């Protein structure tokens, strides 16, 4: 659980990249993500089946 | 029911077009693919629901 704060969360190289085979946001659209302000962001990473 | 649509309908307007909404960078003109999906979506209506 890594905390992300006081930075810009541009997804120009994240969403546009085809390297991610599964990308789904349950609260907002990726298109409106870039123009939506946020707060402290927690990043959780793991490897599963 | 249509999950997503490029624009916002003016009041009392019906949309039947089933063209594959392309949100991804590549247009996916033929079929789904990179952030390209079928606009319509069915209900999970159930007695258990």
């Amino acid at each position: 659980r890594k905390r992300i704060s006081n930075c810009v969360a541009d997804y120009s190289v994240l969403y546009n990249s085809a390297s991610f085979s599964t990308f789904k946001c349950y609260g907002v659209s990726p298109t409106k993500l870039n123009d939506l302000c946020f707060t402290n962001v927690y990043a959780d990473s793991f490897v599963i089946r | 029911y249509r999950l997503f649509r490029k624009s916002n309908l003016k009041p009392f307007e019906r949309d039947i077009s089933t063209e594959i909404y392309q949100a991804g960078s590549t247009p996916c003109n033929g079929v789904e693919g990179f952030n390209c999906y079928f606009p319509l979506q069915s209900y999970g209506f159930q007695p258990t629901n």
